[PDB]
RNA sequence: AGGUUUUGCGCGAGUGUUUGGGUGUAAAACCCGCACGCGUAAUGAAAGUGAACGUAGGUGAGAGCUUCGGCGCAUCAUCGA
RNA sequence: AGACUAAUCGAACCAUCUAGUAGCUGGUUACCGCCGAAGUUUCCCUCAGGAUAGCAGUGUCGACCUUCAGUUUUAUGAGGU
RNA sequence: UUAACUGAACGUGGGCAUUCGAAUGUAUCGACACUAGUGGGCCAUUUUUGGUAAGCAGAACUGGCGAUGCGGGAUGAACCG
RNA sequence: AGGUGUCCUAAGGGGGGCUCAUGGAGAACAGAAAUCUCCAGUAGAACAAAAGGGUAAAAGUCCCCUUGAUUUUGAUUUUCAGUGUGAAUACAAACCAUGAAAGUGUGGCCUAUCGAUCCUUUAGUCCCUCGAAAUUUGAGGCUAGAGGUGCCAGAAAAGUUACCACAGGGAUAACUGGCUUGUGGCGGCCAAGCGUUCAUAGCGACGUCGCUUUUUGAUCCUUCGAUGUCGGCUCUUCCUAUCAUACCGAAGCAGAAUUCGGUAAGCGUUGGAUUGUUCACCCACUAAUAGGGAACGUGAGCUGGGUUUAGACCGUCGUGAGACAG
């Protein structure tokens, strides 16, 4: 006897990609050699997005970009290992140089319009084997409808799930004090 | 096991039958191993039993790994920054207590005894004054490490 | 409700006349103090006025035959 | 009987549902006859418009 | 027929088998239960001090 | 249980909004409408075969009510309602009681 | 088999013997800040503003001061969690603590200690450490000279 | 058939050809568009009204980057508009 | 006599509604590997049954955060066996 | 808030590491999502209630059987290792 | 061991003067006990009620003025899922009460005294809708109270079956077996006294220690997809706490007849009247007519009188169907 309280504990973190894309397993492949041989720590942080699912991976926008390109970082590279999307809100796009893993139509059209370039993350590693001069950018994680449902209860100021919405659709008793009382 | 004495015992890197470490004794120490008396025996090491388990059950601990110390470079590779360079510093911080105790005890991995050549006394589970075998026997626990070592 | 009401009626002027005895006779007066003897009679004159009234039903009248009783009990006991 | 946090079911299966069941398998089946009866129509009328204004 | 009435046998072990969590205590508590009389006032006296502090680009230089 | 005929606390008038006299009445409830839309409901639902159809109430077990005062206010004629708790005898505008003068 | 507010206070809420009458005044003139140390202790006297019976004996943090009582931060063990309590308590119940005023009284005393050493240039060894086993020490028999003793045999008292 | 969370994939402030029409080597495959569904704006019983003082704010932590001074994603707490 | 009415009677026999409902008995089909319980809290015409919290597994993300603990020591409070 | 720039909370600037201020361990840090089985329990040391008593009925802290073989008590769910 | 479904315009709020229960010594009628005066008096009194806590220039008592038992909504504590109901604590914004003033007051000195959805009804603003457009009736909405569920988180509800049915339960009774031995039965220890005299030939009060499982209780572990449930007849064997027989020891044993004890289960222990009886009670014989076990031995061994299906009669009870260890 040991006498152990965990034993066999398994990782927690995944440790490969679950899509079977042909050209992200290629992808892989390069940054796992370059994080193995290289002291930079951007690398490391690479491979490891490149492992996450659709809903770790939410989309960046042009706006979102333009926000961090001020106090002294016009002149740095945006990786966003994401896809890129238009925001038809601004109405000026600055110039910019953006690594992302895929563009939407306008998108790419708009950045090379305005006197931008956009590169690929094969390219990024050709340019930049270390990362130097670059900002990394995430999308908002908690911006899904799924997650305002997340425990629910009382005072908590969640949202409910009703096939509709309207006068006849709960409200009504615990709800409101004029019908016995409220949550 | 009842649920403190137990929790102590994990304390002390004693978490298998036969094991032994080294603790250096104060009134902070002292009180947790009255706690668990029924469960361990002790006393007090002398040079040649120090010097004895170092050299056939020394292992330390690097990375978390259960490396055995075969060669001087392991050991000034982990101690080195405290001024423990060689085996023969190991053996002397640890029979000396000296500034740097802590570091050099925690190191090493807890010992594992194989049972004693000639048995115990005939019923082992009372106190050593009673006639038993655990409890506190001063100089007398190095007869009983010749027989588990 | 007639019958009820008027059952509870004749045992609440049973004991009425029955601790009547208890306070009269000078044997047990006699080491019973005061303080205990105008707390009783006190008790005894609204018990005497709910009898003339017509609205007291058999809750109220059963009510105060024991609250009569426990404040007695209590002094000769002890 | 709910057991978690669920959405309120109202399914309209209480009668006896099977019976009325339409699947249509015939779907391309149909949409030949009716080409087959347009151009059958537009021979009768021969220099005619098929519609009307 | 009749059956046990209540227990507390098992229940220790059950909450210590993965801990008991104490919540983090954390820089800035909230100010929810104050009295409101202190809480309108502390509110216009952090409006002025971080327009004096914005102005000392341009101004008081304190 | 007996409360003065007036008192005079707070009315909240368009124009009072102060301490004003007040004059205490019991509560009564009103007759019970034929036209209301739960009656005509219910009427309805009756009619033809069938027999009862809504529960009829048996058990109770009260045997007292809560009383309800209404207050008048003497200036703008605003109304007030104030509960009270469970009581057997009530009465209002009683005389006061005596105290020493203690006789049989 | 009844649970009230009070049930079981027979012995907590009372005053002590030859304690009774008026309370002592200096009560009233204390003063409390947030973040004070406090820990509650009821007074049978005193029936407004009273804490609960589970509170009688715990410690907690002043986070909020009024005009005649203050709020205290208690943390309570319900089963398998820990959760956060919020409490009224009249100033007739409260009291500043000691707890922590070992803490606050070493603190002082290291910053100044330490400063001279540095002046001066020589190490402190500040930090406290646990007792430990004697040391080797000679006793003398000059006019003390041991005397032997020895069990005694049984004998009948009553 | 209708819900819900998680995994893979396409497009992305949009998205969905197939009720239907054109066509065909004919129950396959390929092509076309007007409407419509969900999403892009909430809140009240209702008549109704309808989201920028600031580089889309201040303070404490934050991976990574950096001209070494600093700039600070996601998310957590807190005070405001 | 609750007797008899095709070996059937305290309500005949034949087909259909009908695969009538069951908080109750019985059964529920190859192999290996890793983790591993509960008979307890609150409410119910509830006590052979359900919902709710707990104990359990799997999928992960945030940092590798130096944070933590069924423990001892030192200082200081509460209790009525 | 005070007779009062006297206080009160939140702040700008500055000073204090040569040693961030008890022991031991860290073979297991924090947060979130979805869901299974269970809700008849029984035995023993110490404390203990009703009963003449019970292999009887009812509780508190902890360890066990149930869900578990192996070596001793000849045999024997719970005892010793 | 006890308590609650109430009671109160003050028994609620503010202010002020005074000190209680009881005891000692005194005064016309006057006494154990009426009213008056002085001294002592830590609560031994009083505070609506059960019990516990709390209170002395008061929280008790008398006197003076009053209605914070009012208006608008939020946060917190106890039971707890940190849901509801009940009750409770600390502030904020208004309007007042009391006092010279500081201050105190959001019902009863603290711990119990109570109630959802739907429907009905009253108060409030002068507000929103009746969907082709106006004006008055009527109806419907928004905010706060009341009418009630005591099985009190809240269905609308009388019996019988001995003519009976189905799904299940040894989670639960009626019989054996098991643990226990209070009651039942049987046996010891101490020695006040009885026995003419003399505690112990033969007995034994007041107390006290055990054994047995042929009495009856307590428990509910094993059997409800079944272990055939009273008694007698028949037949075998075992136990000893010995009725007779063999051989002995004691006496208040002269003989005869009896009484107490030991080794001993080898061998015997009956025929009839009444009752379904087990149990019991009389007649007669005899060496003697002892007590028990074996699934309360023994139904594919018998018998079927009793109990315990369906037919029928009486008495008491029930309006009735029907009930009764009559
Ligand atoms: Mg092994
Ligand atoms: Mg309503
Ligand atoms: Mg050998
Ligand atoms: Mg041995
Ligand atoms: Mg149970
Ligand atoms: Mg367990
Ligand atoms: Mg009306
Ligand atoms: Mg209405
Ligand atoms: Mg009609
Ligand atoms: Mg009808
Ligand atoms: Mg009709
Ligand atoms: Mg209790
Ligand atoms: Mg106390
Ligand atoms: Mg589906
Ligand atoms: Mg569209
Ligand atoms: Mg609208
Ligand atoms: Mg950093
Ligand atoms: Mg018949
Ligand atoms: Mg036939
Ligand atoms: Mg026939
Ligand atoms: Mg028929
Ligand atoms: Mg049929
Ligand atoms: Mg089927
Ligand atoms: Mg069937
Ligand atoms: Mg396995
Ligand atoms: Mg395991
Ligand atoms: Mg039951
Ligand atoms: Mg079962
Ligand atoms: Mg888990
Ligand atoms: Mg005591
Ligand atoms: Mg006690
Ligand atoms: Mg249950
Ligand atoms: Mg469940
Ligand atoms: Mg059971
Ligand atoms: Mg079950
Ligand atoms: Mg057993
Ligand atoms: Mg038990
Ligand atoms: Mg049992
Ligand atoms: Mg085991
Ligand atoms: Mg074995
Ligand atoms: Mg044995
Ligand atoms: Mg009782
Ligand atoms: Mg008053
Ligand atoms: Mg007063
Ligand atoms: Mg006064
Ligand atoms: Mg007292
Ligand atoms: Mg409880
Ligand atoms: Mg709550
Ligand atoms: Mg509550
Ligand atoms: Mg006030
Ligand atoms: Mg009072
Ligand atoms: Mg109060
Ligand atoms: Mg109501
Ligand atoms: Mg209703
Ligand atoms: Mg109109
Ligand atoms: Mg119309
Ligand atoms: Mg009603
Ligand atoms: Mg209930
Ligand atoms: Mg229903
Ligand atoms: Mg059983
Ligand atoms: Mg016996
Ligand atoms: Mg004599
Ligand atoms: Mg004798
Ligand atoms: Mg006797
Ligand atoms: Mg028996
Ligand atoms: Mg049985
Ligand atoms: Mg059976
Ligand atoms: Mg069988
Ligand atoms: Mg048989
Ligand atoms: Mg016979
Ligand atoms: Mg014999
Ligand atoms: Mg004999
Ligand atoms: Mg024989
Ligand atoms: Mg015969
Ligand atoms: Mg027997
Ligand atoms: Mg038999
Ligand atoms: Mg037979
Ligand atoms: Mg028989
Ligand atoms: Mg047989
Ligand atoms: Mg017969
Ligand atoms: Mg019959
Ligand atoms: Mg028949
Ligand atoms: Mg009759
Ligand atoms: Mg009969
Ligand atoms: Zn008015």
């Amino acid at each position: 006897g040991i006498d152990l309280r965990w034993k066999h504990v398994r990782s927690s973190h995944r440790k490969a990609p679950k899509s079977d894309n042909v050209y992200l397993k290629l992808l892989v492949k390069l940054y796992r050699f370059l994080a193995r041989r290289t002291e930079a720590p951007f690398n490391k942080v690479v491979l490891r997005r490149l492992f996450m699912s659709r809903i770790n991976r939410p989309p960046v926008s042009l706006s979102r970009i333009a926000r961090n390109l001020k106090n002294g970082n016009e002149k740095k590279t945006v990786v966003v290992v994401a896809t890129v999307t238009d925001d038809n809100r601004l109405l000026q796009v600055p110039k910019m140089e953006v690594a992302a893993l895929r563009f939407t139509a306008k998108a790419r059209a708009r950045i090379e319009a305005a006197g931008g370039r956009t590169l690929t993350l094969d390219q990024l590693a050709l340019e930049k084997p270390t990362g130097a001069n670059t900002l990394l950018l995430r999308g908002p994680k908690n911006a899904r409808e799924a997650v305002k449902h997340f425990g629910f209860g009382p005072h908590k100021h969640k949202k409910p799930y009703v096939r509709s919405k309207g006068r006849k659709f709960e409200r009504a008793r615990g709800r409101r004090r004029s019908r016995g009382f409220k949550v | 096991i009842p649920p403190k004495p137990r929790k102590i015992l994990q304390l002390l890197r004693l978490r298998q039958i036969n094991n032994g470490v080294f603790v250096k004794v104060t009134k902070a120490t002292a009180e947790m191993i009255k706690i668990v008396e029924p469960w361990v025996a002790y006393g007090y090491p002398n040079l040649k039993s120090v010097r004895e388990l170092i050299y056939k059950r020394g292992y330390g601990k690097v990375n978390g790994q259960r490396i055995p110390l075969t060669d001087n470079a392991i050991i000034e590779e982990n101690l080195g920054k405290y001024g423990i360079i060689c085996i023969e510093d190991l053996i002397h911080e640890i029979f000396t207590v000296g500034p740097n105790f802590k570091q050099a005890a925690n190191f090493l991995w807890p010992f594992k005894l194989s049972n004693p050549n000639g048995g115990f006394r005939p019923r082992k589970f009372k106190h050593f004054i009673e006639g038993g075998d655990l409890g506190n026997r001063e100089e007398h626990i190095n007869a009983l490490i010749r027989a588990m070592n | 409700a007639f019958s009820k009401r008027f059952e509870a009626k004749q045992q609440l002027e049973s004991y009425i006349s029955r601790v009547e005895e208890i306070i009269s006779d000078p044997t047990l007066s006699l080491k019973l103090k005061r303080g205990q003897k105008d707390k009783i009679e006190q008790a005894l004159s609204e018990a005497m006025a709910q009898l003339e009234i017509e609205d007291s039903t058999a809750d109220e009248l059963k009510k105060k035959e024991l609250a009569l009783k426990r404040l007695v009990t209590k002094a000769m006991a002890s | 009987a709910i057991k978690h946090n669920q959405q309120i079911p109202n399914n309209h299966f209480r009668k006896h549902w099977q019976r009325r069941v339409r699947c249509h398998f015939d779907q391309p089946g149909k949409k030949v006859t009716r080409r087959l009866a347009r151009r059958a129509k537009a021979a009768a009328l021969a220099p005619r418009p098929v519609d009307k204004l | 027929a009749k059956s046990k009435n209540s227990s507390q046998h098992n229940q220790s072990r059950k909450a210590h088998r993965n801990g008991i969590k104490k919540p983090k205590t954390q820089r800035y508590p909230s100010l929810k239960g104050t009295d409101p009389k202190f809480r309108r006032n502390h509110r216009h006296a952090l409006h002025g001090t971080a327009k004096a502090l914005k102005e000392f680009k341009e101004g008081k230089r304190e | 249980v007996n409360v003065p005929k007036t008192r005079k606390t707070f009315c909240k008038g368009k124009d009072c909004q102060k301490h004003t006299l007040h004059k205490v009445t019991q509560y009564k409830a009103g007759k019970a409408s034929a036209f209301a839309q739960g009656k005509r409901r219910y009427d309805r639902k009756q009619s033809g075969y069938g027999g009862q159809t809504k529960p009829v109430f048996h058990k109770k077990a009260k045997t007292t009510k809560k009383i309800v005062l209404r207050l008048e206010c003497s200036v703008c004629k605003t109304k007030k309602q104030l509960p009270l708790k469970r009581c057997k005898h009530f009465e209002l505008g009683g005389d006061k009681k005596t105290k020493g003068a203690a006789l049989v | 088999h009844a649970a009230g507010l009070r049930s079981g206070t027979r012995y907590a809420f009372s005053r002590g013997f030859r304690k009774h009458g008026q309370i002592p005044l200096s009560t009233y003139l204390r003063t409390y800040r947030v973040g004070d140390i406090v820990d509650i202790k009821v007074n049978g006297a005193v029936q407004k503003g009273m804490p609960h019976k589970f509170y009688h004996g715990k410690t907690g943090v002043v986070y909020n001061v009024t005009k005649s009582a203050v709020g205290v931060i208690v943390y309570k063990r319900v089963k398998h969690r820990y959760i956060e309590k919020r409490i009224n308590v009249r100033i007739e119940h409260v009291k500043p603590s000691r707890s922590r005023e070992d803490f606050l009284r070493r603190v002082k005393e290291n910053a100044e200690l330490k400063k001279k050493a540095k002046a001066e240039g020589v190490p402190v060894q500040l930090k406290r450490q646990p007792a430990m086993p004697r040391e080797a020490h000679t006793v003398s028999i000059a006019d003390n000279k041991p005397v032997t003793l020895a069990p005694v045999a049984y004998e009948t008292t009553i």
